RNA sequence: UUAGAUACCCUGGUAGUCCAUGCCGUAAACGAUGAGUGUUCGCCCUUGGUCUACGCAGAUCAGGGGCUCAGCUAACGCGUGAA
RNA sequence: GGGGGGGGCAAGUGUUCUUCGGAAUGACUGGGCGUAAAGGGCACGUAGGCGGUGAAUCGGGUUGAAAGUGAAAGUCGCCAAAA
């Protein structure tokens, strides 16, 4: 059905290309008697062509991961302008974690206006044994720093809130982590992202010789 | 530990992340030659041809392109053989890897060779 | 110790001994066997590679050591050398993953024997190949009776018996070399081949043919060697070939037949029989049975030295001097029709 | 080899020093730098192969040019060849400009088509192939954004912010000969290829 | 990850669905070269120190200094006989190019 | 001059400025950037040395000054570092 | 503030005092000092720290092994009884 409607929209846009190419290539002569149709069918092309990039909003362009949210209230001062900013994080418990950030005019509207963009710009994290991370690592954003140490299988998640709700639905279960410096939100996000993407698992460390045993 | 050592190691690291592939270090040393070789046969470089055994000083090291932060210690400190199991936890990736390099009476080791031979000495460098 | 270079997904077990010209000993071949039996069941490694040293790729098989270790009379000291070269080359053939080999030096004797039964083979201008074991008293051994038996009409019976040079252009023309390159720009393809995180051969072949087969321009290599040979080496028995060549102590092309005459005369007579006991038999069998085929011959013509001289070649060629030693008490004139089966007995 | 003779005749390996890369220069001649023409040819091998393979799935290509010296050389292609659309070839004639390749599904509705063209076609080009100096930068940026591979001619003049996020660089270096037939190689390709 | 391997890891860990250029992208890797240092060597024709000083006088010597270096292994100051030969070739060539 | 004027505006005008020797010992004593050593993509300059010159510069040192690849920085920005 | 209703704890609850953590808020582990607090006006030089190479020797530091001691209680592992 997906391909059905895709090529169908393509049929629409192909009749668009046809007639509008014809009209364009008739530049020569009297003006109105082609421009009327010009405007009509181009407006039609708009209505149809934008529905492709419309689709991602609700049904597809929407997987079955889970999402979580952030939000604050920016300002402009032409009079006393007020708006809303909001953040979202998608994750599937296997580790595909992604996020997104966008603005709107009211809370639920901003939550929404990201609810269909969190599913783009995806980065894929490699959770070592389905419960924890491959090693210890420090990683810093501009002025937020981060420390990741694994734990053996039974402790549990020892992290904060903004970092817990990422290491949770990435698929980790026994990480201990320390974020230090700025206690901001959107830097801890993208700090976790600049961090987890930094771990080089033994698959990676086989960047040179040596099969790295696990100690059994 | 000296500072010409720190110098050799940092010149290595900075040439690496600059992207050149073959460098030359003027003030050479035996503890530095040993360390270049140690890195080599642990994998981190490609050739380490020292030139003048005496009286002049020149090494030409040609490099692979691995991570290599490898800070070279300055303030001496002991290392027994049974203390590495906890001391090499203060490298960058505390758990996984990096080879704290130790000096012994039986030649300059790394921490694997050390904890095998059950010999000690003094720390000199790191690996990441 | 053999030089294991472990790049990302391209391990390469480069045996070497630049004092022994990159010759081969039982330890070296056995260690390579260990490496390959380990690598076969490995998800990490993708393919395997074969290199040498700065001078040459492969030269000799320590048969000097084998005479010095057979003048005493221990069966196993030689039977094991040969068993673990044979089963080695069988493995070489039977491996689950691609096998690249490089050639620049004087690959000789068993030189190509390790390499060719793999996937790909890169040559160089100064690659120079021959198989003078008939000139030690021995035979082209361990699958040479495969990768030469399969060849243009009566051309393997040129190569093995006489033992002429096989250089780069020659091997890319005659398909002995799968690809060709230049010396100073070989690591150029080495890193290209190493960094690839790819599995199926169908794409490594393309990535290497990038810098693989790009010159076939020969105008004097085998231009008419083919039909020069189709007159003589298309006969039945070595002595008939050479008698027709004595008839071809000719007038026009003689500057060709004279030198091949001498090149053959530099070889033992019964061994000049075993080379045809090799090819004109293995031109239709596979490699593990052409392997055991030469295996019985190798174990026999060393212990059961009854008419050839397996040790005088060793004693002269290297030890004394490359003067033709007296490997020919019964020259080809009187070589029993059953001398070759007196070698080839344990066919059972 | 003989092809290297031909490249060397093609006034190509030599171009003034405005460089960030040196993996390429055979030397210099004080008014030129000589790149490694064998590397030139090897780059051509790889990229042309890539396009002739992408063929085997028939994915849209959408060349890009803005310096109309090649205009004729290129226009012999992209119409009845490759993309096959002469009408789109007219977009390419007068394109690269506006909201591009990432907000491709823009309205753009307002024409008032007085001595304007205003094409605005829309479909994901699964690979890009360009050749000009710098005005086209939007295509490179947006391709790198949306993970679209690119083939591009790079002279010594290329900032790192392009030279490193464009795959498949053809360091051809157009120079004293200016624009000469090159694209006829990719003309060979994709035609008498798709079987 | 790099533009070529990022995408592979992505699709393998099943982030997004496959692009239509992947099988060909891997089949035609990018043309990498050995990582070399700075120092673009100044490369020179062996016959530099005289063409500069001779085109001063009067292309063809820009390569005929080779046909002079060939005997240059025992050349004392054969610059004079070289410029003489150049006089000869120019004399005859311009006789011809005025007869045309 | 102003509501008023210790002021700014005008005209006078000593101490002070200057020299000799002494005393203080402070300034936004401000590249608001301690001192030193090694490694770093270039271009533009430029003060004074050096080598090489054959139409003309090319090279090499010490400095002083912009502009930049990268690197860093909360932000500006520096990059003879604030790498 | 009063009436009702509900949460958290529970023979205990709540306030204050008291000390640590959070507090990287004295940063050895675990900072800074251009514009935010913080580079001295500048140097000299005393201790003091730290600081080239290769060859030799000694064995103080260093380091390998043994015994003595490092009270018992305590922390901790196990074990068992005890509720």
């Amino acid at each position: 059905e997906r391909d059905d409607i895709l090529l169908e929209k393509l049929n629409a846009i192909d009749k668009k290309l046809e007639i509008k190419l014809s009209e364009l290539d008739h530049t020569f002569g009297k003006k109105g008697k082609r421009l009327e149709e010009e405007i009509r069918e181009l407006a039609e092309d708009r209505n149809a062509l934008t529905e492709k990039k419309r689709q991602p909003l609700y049904r597809k362009g929407y997987d079955v991961h889970v999402i979580d949210v952030k939000k604050v209230c920016k300002v402009t001062k032409g009079g006393r302008v007020e708006r809303y900013t909001a953040l979202m994080v998608c994750g599937n418990y296997e580790g595909i974690i992604g996020y997104a950030k966008a603005k709107a005019e009211t809370g639920q509207s901003a939550m929404q206006k990201a609810y269909e963009k969190c599913f783009q710009n995806l980065h894929y994290v490699e959770r070592h044994e389905e419960h924890t991370i491959a090693h210890a690592i420090q990683t810093s954003y501009k002025k937020t720093k981060l420390y990741l140490w694994p734990a053996p299988t039974t402790t549990g998640m020892k992290a904060g809130r903004v970092v817990k709700t990422i290491l949770l639905l990435a698929g980790f279960k026994n990480i201990k982590s320390k974020v230090i410096g700025s206690r901001n939100s959107y830097n801890t996000v993208k700090a976790v992202l600049k961090a987890l993407n930094a771990v080089e698992t033994p698959k990676d460390v086989q960047e040179k010789f040596g099969r790295t045993v696990v100690e059994k | 530990g000296r500072r010409i050592l720190n110098d050799a190691l940092r010149t290595i690291v900075n040439a690496e992340r600059r992207g050149k592939a073959s460098v030359e270090l003027k003030p050479i040393s035996t503890v530095m030659s040993s360390f270049l070789r140690i890195m080599k046969e642990k994998g981190y470089i490609k050739n380490f041809q020292v030139y003048d055994p005496h009286r002049v000083g020149r090494i030409t090291v040609d490099l692979q392109g691995r991570v290599n932060d490898c800070k070279a210690l300055t303030y001496r400190q002991d290392v027994r053989a049974k203390e590495i199991e906890k001391y090499t936890e203060r490298t960058l990736p505390t758990r996984q890897w990096g080879y704290v390099v130790i000096t012994t009476p039986d030649g300059i080791l790394d921490h694997e060779e050390a904890i095998k031979r059950n010999v000690g000495g003094q720390v000199l460098g790191f690996f990441y | 110790q053999v030089l294991v270079e472990g790049k990302a997904k391209s391990r390469a077990a480069i045996l070497n001994n630049p004092s022994s010209l990159n010759a081969l000993s039982a330890p070296m071949v056995g260690r390579l066997k260990r490496l390959y039996e380990s690598w076969e069941e490995n998800p990490a490694i993708s393919f395997v590679l074969m290199k040498g040293s700065g001078k040459t790729f492969c030269s000799g098989a320590d048969v000097l050591s084998l005479y010095h270790s057979i003048n005493e009379g221990n069966t196993e000291e030689s039977k094991l050398f040969f068993e673990n070269l044979y089963k080695f080359v069988y493995l070489q053939g039977t491996y689950l993953k691609p096998n690249i080999a490089i050639m620049d030096g004087v690959t000789m004797g068993c030189g190509g024997g390790i390499s060719l039964p793999g996937m790909f083979r890169v040559a160089t201008d100064k690659t120079v190949l021959a198989h003078p074991e008939v000139q030690i008293g021995f035979h082209p051994d361990a699958g040479a009776s495969y990768y030469l038996s399969r060849l243009p009409g009566y051309l393997g019976e040129y190569l093995a018996l006489t033992g002429q040079k096989l250089n780069g252009v020659e091997m890319i023309a005659c398909g002995l070399a799968t690809h060709y390159c230049l010396n100073a720009r070989l690591p150029l393809i080495e890193e290209r081949i190493g960094k690839l995180l790819t599995d199926d051969p169908a794409v490594i072949e393309d990535s290497l043919a990038q810098y693989g087969d790009l010159v076939y321009p020969d105008s004097s290599s085998v231009l008419h060697k083919i039909e020069l040979i189709d007159k003589y080496f298309g006969l039945d028995t070595v002595e008939e070939i050479i008698e027709a060549m004595e008839n071809e102590a000719a007038n026009s092309c003689n500057e060709w037949c004279k030198k091949t005459l001498k090149q053959i005369k530099e070889a033992s007579p019964l061994s000049l029989k075993i080379t045809l006991q090799s090819i004109r038999e293995g031109r239709f069998q596979t490699l593990d049975q052409c392997l055991t085929h030469e295996y019985r011959i190798s174990i026999c013509g060393v212990s059961k030295v009854v008419s050839g001289d397996f040790c005088e070649g060793i004693r002269a060629r290297l030890v004394d001097k490359d003067f033709a030693p007296k490997w020919d008490p019964p020259r080809l004139e009187d070589v029993s029709k059953d001398m070759v089966d007196c070698y080839f007995t344990p066919a059972s | 080899v003989i092809q290297k003779l031909l490249n060397t005749g093609a006034h190509l390996g030599r171009r003034a020093a405005e460089h960030h890369f040196k993996q390429y220069a055979y030397g210099t001649r004080n008014g030129m730098t000589i790149i490694d023409s064998d590397k030139t040819l090897i780059c051509l091998r790889s990229a042309a192969h890539f396009v002739a393979n992408l063929a085997h799935m028939r994915g849209n290509i959408f060349f890009v040019n803005t310096n109309p010296l090649f205009d004729e050389i290129i226009e012999l292609t992209s119409r009845r060849i490759q993309g096959d659309s002469y009408n789109h070839n007219r977009a390419m004639n007068l394109w690269k400009m506006g909201g591009f390749l990432t907000n491709s599904y823009s309205p753009k509705k307002f024409r008032s088509r007085h001595k304007k063209l205003c094409f605005g076609p829309t479909t994901m080009p699964d690979c890009v192939v360009v050749f000009d100096s710098e005005r086209k930068s939007s295509v490179i940026l947006e391709a790198s954004k949306l993970q679209i591979p690119v083939v591009a001619i790079v002279d010594p003049n290329v900032p790192l912010e392009f030279f490193e996020k464009i795959t498949y660089p053809v360091p051809a270096r157009d120079s004293v000969k200016f624009v000469y037939l090159f694209c006829n190689v990719i003309t060979k390709c994709f035609v008498a290829e798709q079987m | 990850g790099d533009l070529l391997s990022k995408t592979r890891r992505l699709v393998g860990g099943l982030a997004t669905r496959e692009p239509v250029w992947l099988k060909a992208m891997e089949a035609s890797p990018p043309p990498v070269f050995p990582r070399s240092n700075g120092k673009i060597q100044k490369i020179v024709l062996p016959e530099d120190p005289y063409v500069r000083k001779f085109a001063n006088k009067h292309r063809v010597y820009g390569c005929r200094v080779l046909e002079l270096k060939e005997h240059g292994i025992s050349e004392g100051d054969a610059m004079s006989v070289a410029n003489m030969e150049y006089l000869s070739e120019r004399k005859e060539m311009k006789k011809a190019y005025k007869r045309l």
